[PDB]
């Protein structure tokens, strides 16, 4: 086959044999005959994409694109899927703009991400707050597309699990900062691992706000999925240290590595069609024509690259739009304006580090922490007793306390 | 089962039959009959009638946990009253204890 | 089971004729409705209209504001009141029996008469 | 300005042309004026994209009107429009494009419409059932994203009433055999269906119930518009109501609605904090307006509250509402209006309405059943239980008073022995609950028909295989999972359960 | 609405198959169907074939309906033609505005 590559011209913007990346095989094998043939433009323009991108697969009739731009737009996807549309290509996106996952995808569409879901960054954001064992909490969430389907994913999974998740009250806010809608609401929230939901500016005025409320205490939490973790280097003047966040890594698994991966998964596509059924497949003639009902010889490989492993990686989307094997991590905001690894999504694990939260301040003074204390003693007569918790609900019983 | 582990305060005793549990209160029987078990907790008619027939286990203690047997009802049908109060009125007029005793 | 239109030929004009359809074998008390279709002469069919025994009715929309018909069960029969008739009467009225069914369709027509004015 | 528009025909663009200059005429602006165009679609969709791009951003315009061509090809027109001008993150709006994927402000960042599309109309349907003693509903949907959004608002629309609807069955998009759905939804006392999908699987549907005489007396249909079209107005059977909108495909009033907005939005604007300008040429800029989402929420807040298609109020999502719809009833293949939907009112018109069957009353789509099977479970000393004989009755044996034992057949599993499969051979159940049955069988005079359960269990409440989502499993579980409504056995009240069902006083002490 | 077209009359020998076609001027013969009546000259008319797909009690096999609906051909054959045929063949259709009829056919035999 020939498997084409095109990038944005990045500062990682390279030699084409230095993106190539290419040996003996691909990781353990796949010897289908595929060549590399790496592309790049410095801008991306509608027209400028249209032209490029079409005639790019017009040219030595690719069988792939890896795209990843460095735009911060959601227009670079959503034109990339409605192009993979009319003329069947199946696209993956690794980078910077292929890489914010729509609402859904048109049944026919073959376009595809390496993001994760809404739900899985909402859920893996439960288990971290299951883990230090809070669980007496409210909710509030300003009005921001996705809000719905959060909204709901924690509601029915508050429910079903069996754990005792207080679910207080919740409060929408129309006009982020309103002092008419907004404060007569947020005021009313005597919680304790508040978990709003807004998006970058909103996030920002009720921040603002919080702090003219004195909530932002010494234990008042605040826990947030990716969307408000733009860059990771913009940080306003009202979060406080150590905002606990999900996000999507930017620091390690670099560009060349989702190439790399992009690569391995059509390969072994291509690999199977040949292997099972073959019946390779043509260019799609030209970009444009004149009139044609669309028709695919068959599931050319949309469907297909579901339950695929790589290189021991498990890289496999659905019908849904989402990779089954997601690469979130936990993040604090610590008392030097900076963005840390701590926590790691494992195959399903939690993995934190901080085997006790060490309180971080919240911005640099307020009223201090004068209310805790570390007690520490030996397990010994039938007056402290050890044991170990259940797999059930698993913290422990409710008698006890957390002992470490 | 759902009683002793909604109310955790002799929950040694809870993880002691975990172990331990049976499959039919009757196989139960049979299974203490043959010495195999010493005890059998359960309802009060089921055992008190077992014993009373079969005269070879004896009740210990005196009762626990007060409960009433019940008719199956989801929450929408129409068998509310006209099942209720039904049965309350045929609570009172001896027809309920003669078929007992019957 | 059979139909008979009763105005054999009134054709007075500037007036108000009255044909009455009624039926033998049966009464008008069921799930069914009723059909005047009229045949100009030696031409095509020009429909009219269809009333149902209990509440409504329904006509071409080339003649609405002219037929008015009405029915009743004590009589077992259905007339009209076309007002300020013309010489387009100039052609043969029918009365034939429909059945709803699933195709809106005439049973076999009725005896029919030869009013022409 | 120089406001863009992408059309069918040429009688199209004059006639856009002029409802923009008379916009022009009756209030214009200062300096910039009121400059348009309107372009023509190509059947080539990545050219018709590169030449409304290429065109209209080289022709710094200002808002983006598209409208739906009358043909069918039902992703021509909005396609393309919606993500361009998103990637200029400039909005746009509809004229005669009514479906529900598009209500979603998530993908297409930019879409208004003066359509409300078919997830708006399943308002009508509470909006009339709100008096109406109408109680149980079995509405089929099918698989496409409209009867997916149709669907959940119309579960989130009824629970303000705190009800609840009994079957919400789906099915596939256009298919051609259906008749499972019906006879399992037959055998069900509810008699309503509000069935809202494409046409031809509602042609489908009709052409496979209408053979299971569901159709007949005293079983009423419901059905929205595009439901009823081209291949459906045919197999409808009589009775089957309609509900459409006012002003169809008459793309005059929308043009001028759009475009007397957009110039009130215009001329409201050009007094403002700061507006820029469109980036120049489809090509070159990479970057997003500096002021779109301010055009943009000014859009939204738009009391535009006078126009040929009245006030062209617009809902939050960026669609129109306050809607003027239509009740019709379907007379003997003779379709004429039975409602009207002025919006949280009805005024029902002076007619003879008519339902399938032929009845002219208010047929119940509810029933008493009168079937009650019943289930209950054998311990011992409440229910006896013994395999009945190769004699077709279970056995003769009698007691001190003179009175013979009652004895029905329980037609209850034989799988005490994990492994073996339930041979469900007819037992005989007996004793102290079987009497207290027939007792009540005689108070209630209906028929039973009793049997056991195959586990053997109370079945309490745990979680499925692996995961957290919980269950109620065994005796309990078949009576929640509508397998029957009478369990009557030994079995203890107690907190869980009644968390979330209903019991009857008891009937002993324990 | 929308008319018909049957010119006046078609005239043929027994032993041969023709007949008329009903044509529908506006839009396609798929949705509401269409319906043959026999009108002997001098007298009403009467039922020949209905839904062009089954002919009522008492009409012989001669007769039998087809639908091409590409020209809008709404097809009768009288297949086995005869001398007691002689009479007026009406195509008739419908819709939610109207009930339309044909112009007629009789043929010579």
């Amino acid at each position: 086959l020939n498997i084409a590559v095109m990038l944005g011209h990045s500062h990682d913007v390279t030699e084409r044999e230095l993106r190539t990346l290419w040996g003996p095989e691909q990781a353990a094998g796949l010897p289908l005959d595929v060549n590399v043939v790496a592309l790049l433009m410095n801008r991306t323009d509608p027209k400028s994409l249209i032209t490029h991108v079409c005639d790019l697969m017009s040219g030595a009739r690719i069988h792939g694109l890896v795209f990843g731009d460095d735009t911060d737009q959601e227009a670079v996807a959503q034109m990339l899927d409605f192009i993979s549309s009319h003329t069947f290509v199946p696209i993956l996106g690794i980078h910077g703009g292929a890489s914010m996952i729509m609402a859904d995808k048109d049944p026919t569409s073959t376009f595809f991400q390496f993001g994760a879901s809404i739900q899985q960054q909402a859920t893996v954001m439960l288990k971290i707050m299951q883990d230090y064992d809070w669980h007496v909490f409210s909710l509030v969430t300003t009005i921001f597309p996705g809000y719905r389907e959060f909204i709901s994913f924690v509601k029915t999974t508050v429910d079903n699990s069996f754990v005792g998740w207080d679910m207080q009250n919740v409060i929408t806010l129309d006009t982020s900062f309103e002092d008419a809608k907004t404060q007569v609401q947020l005021k009313k929230i005597h919680s304790s691992v508040i978990l709003l939901y807004c998006s970058k500016d909103e996030a920002v005025l009720i921040l603002s706000e919080a702090r003219s409320l004195g909530l932002t205490g010494y234990d008042f939490f605040w826990i947030v999925p990716s969307l408000v973790s733009g860059n990771t280097e913009l940080i306003p003047k009202e979060f406080p240290s150590g905002l606990i966040s999900v996000s999507y890594d930017d620091w390690d698994y670099s560009l060349e590595a989702r190439v790399r991966d992009g690569i391995g998964i059509l390969t072994t596509a291509a690999s199977s069609m040949l292997e099972k059924f073959s019946y390779i497949p043509e260019a799609k003639a030209s970009c444009y024509g004149q009139m044609e009902r669309p028709e695919v010889p068959m599931h050319t490989l949309h469907p297909f690259m579901v339950n695929v492993t790589w290189d021991g990686k498990d890289l496999s989307f659905t019908e849904e739009g989402y990779q089954v094997h997601p690469r979130l991590v936990v993040i604090v905001l610590n008392k030097d304006r900076e963005w840390e690894k701590v926590g790691k999504w494992e195959n399903h694990t939690l993995s934190l580090r901080h085997a006790v939260w060490p309180r971080y301040k919240s911005f640099s003074d307020c009223e201090p922490d004068d209310n805790h204390l570390s007690i520490v003693t030996l397990e010994e007569a039938p007056f402290v007793i050890v044991e170990d918790i259940d797999p059930l609900t698993e913290t422990c019983v409710r008698n006890t306390v957390p002992c470490r | 089962d759902i009683y002793f582990r909604r109310q955790v305060e002799l929950s040694t005793m809870y993880r002691h039959m975990e172990k331990h549990n049976y499959e039919s209160a009757a196989e139960a029987i049979q299974a203490v009959r043959d010495n195999k078990l010493h005890a059998f907790i359960w309802d009060s008619a089921v055992l008190e009638f077992e014993a009373s027939q079969k005269c070879d286990l004896v009740t210990t203690g005196e009762l626990f946990f007060r409960s009433g047997f019940g008719i199956g009802m989801r929450k929408d049908s129409p068998w509310k009253q006209n099942v209720s109060l039904s049965i309350l009125k045929s609570h009172e007029n001896g027809f309920m204890e003669d078929l007992d005793k019957t | 089971l059979q139909l008979q239109e009763s105005g054999p030929g009134l054709v007075k004009p500037s007036q108000t004729l009255s044909l009455t359809c009624t039926v033998s074998g049966g009464s008008i008390s069921s799930s069914n409705w009723w059909s005047w279709v009229r045949q100009p002469p030696g031409k095509g069919l020009e429909w009219i209209g269809e009333i149902y025994h209990s509440g409504n009715t329904n006509y071409n929309p080339s003649l609405k504001s002219r037929v008015t018909v009405s029915v009743d069960k004590s009589k077992n029969q259905f007339s009209l009141k076309l007002t300020s008739v013309t010489a387009a009467d100039t052609a043969v009225y029918y009365c034939a029996r429909d059945v709803s069914g699933g195709v809106n369709w005439f049973d076999p027509w009725g005896q029919g008469t030869l009013v022409t004015v | 300005v120089n406001i863009g528009a992408v059309l069918s025909t040429r009688k199209h663009e004059q006639m856009f042309r002029e409802a923009v200059n008379q916009a022009n005429k009756r209030h214009g602006s200062w300096k910039i004026q009121l400059n348009a165009t309107s372009v023509t679609h190509k059947p080539n969709a990545i050219q018709m994209a590169l030449s409304v791009c290429e065109d209209l951003i080289s022709s710094q315009v200002y808002a983006i009107l598209v409208s739906h061509p009358p043909t069918p090809n039902d992703h021509f027109t909005p396609t393309p429009v919606s993500y361009t001008a998103g990637f200029y993150r400039i909005p746009v709006l509809g004229l005669t494009t009514r479906m529900s994927i598009y209500s979603d402000k998530s993908i297409h960042l930019s879409f208004l419409r003066t359509v409300p599309p078919y997830s708006h109309q399943s308002s009508v349907w509470f909006e009339m059932m709100r008096v109406y003693s109408w109680n149980h509903i079995i509405l089929l949907v099918s698989d496409d994203h409209e009867g997916r959004a149709a669907q959940k608002r119309l579960e989130t629309l009824l629970e303000e009433r705190e009800s609840k609807a009994e079957k919400v069955l789906q099915f596939d998009p256009g298919t051609k055999n259906v008749t499972a759905l019906l006879m399992e939804a037959k055998e069900l006392e509810a008699r309503v269906i509000i069935l809202s999908a494409s046409e031809d699987d509602a042609a489908t549907v009709y052409r496979a119930a209408a053979m299971l005489n569901m159709t007949g007396s005293g079983y009423v249909w419901l059905v929205g518009e595009r439901e009823i079209s081209g291949n459906a107005l045919r197999y409808a059977p009589d009775g089957i109501l309609g509900l459409q909108l006012i002003n169809g495909k008459n793309e005059s009033a929308h043009i001028s609605d759009a475009v007397g907005v957009v110039a009130q939005a215009v001329h409201e604007l050009l007094e403002k904090e700061n507006i820029t300008d469109p980036p120049r040429g489809c090509v070159g800029n990479t970057n997003i307006w500096k002021t779109g989402p301010l055009f943009k929420r000014v859009l939204m807040s738009s009391k535009y509250a006078d126009g040929v298609t009245g006030r062209v109020e617009f809902n939050e999502d960026g669609d129109r509402k306050f809607a003027n719809y239509s009740i019709m009833n379907l007379q003997n293949r003779k379709l004429v209006q039975v409602g009207i939907y002025n919006g949280t009112h009805v005024i029902p018109n002076d007619r003879k309405i008519i339902w399938p069957g032929g009845e002219t009353e208010k047929p119940r789509g509810y029933q008493m059943s009168t079937r009650l099977k019943i289930v209950t479970i054998h311990q011992e000393p409440f229910v006896y239980v013994k395999p009945t004989l190769s004699d077709g009755t279970c056995k003769e044996e009698f007691t001190v008073n003179g009175d013979p034992v009652k004895k029905v057949i329980c037609t209850g599993p034989n799988d005490t022995s994990p492994g073996s499969p339930r041979h469900t051979v007819p037992q005989c159940c007996y004793g102290f609950c079987i009497d207290l049955l027939i007792k009540l069988a005689r108070t209630m005079n209906f028929t039973y028909e009793v049997h056991l359960v195959a586990d053997g269990k109370f079945g309490t409440q745990e979680r499925v295989n692996n995961s957290n989502k919980k269950e109620w499993n065994g005796m309990m579980g078949e009576l929640l999972s509508g397998q029957a409504d009478m369990i009557v056995a030994p079995l203890t009240i107690n907190n869980e359960r009644a968390q979330y069902i209903e019991f009857s006083k008891p009937f002993k002490y324990q | 609405n929308f008319m018909l077209t049957q010119p006046h009359s078609v005239s043929e020998s027994p032993g041969k198959t023709v007949t008329i076609s009903c044509t529908r001027s506006s839009g396609s013969i798929a949705s509401n169907y269409v319906q043959w009546y026999q009108q002997r000259p001098g007298s009403a008319p009467t039922t020949v074939i209905y839904e062009d797909n089954q002919r009522p009690s008492g009409v012989p096999d001669r007769f039998s309906g087809s639908i091409d609906s590409s020209s809008n051909s709404a097809s009768l054959t009288i297949s086995g033609l005869k001398t007691e045929d002689e009479a007026d063949y009406y195509c008739q259709s419908y819709d939610s505005s109207t009930v339309v009829f044909g112009g007629g056919t009789k043929l010579t035999v």
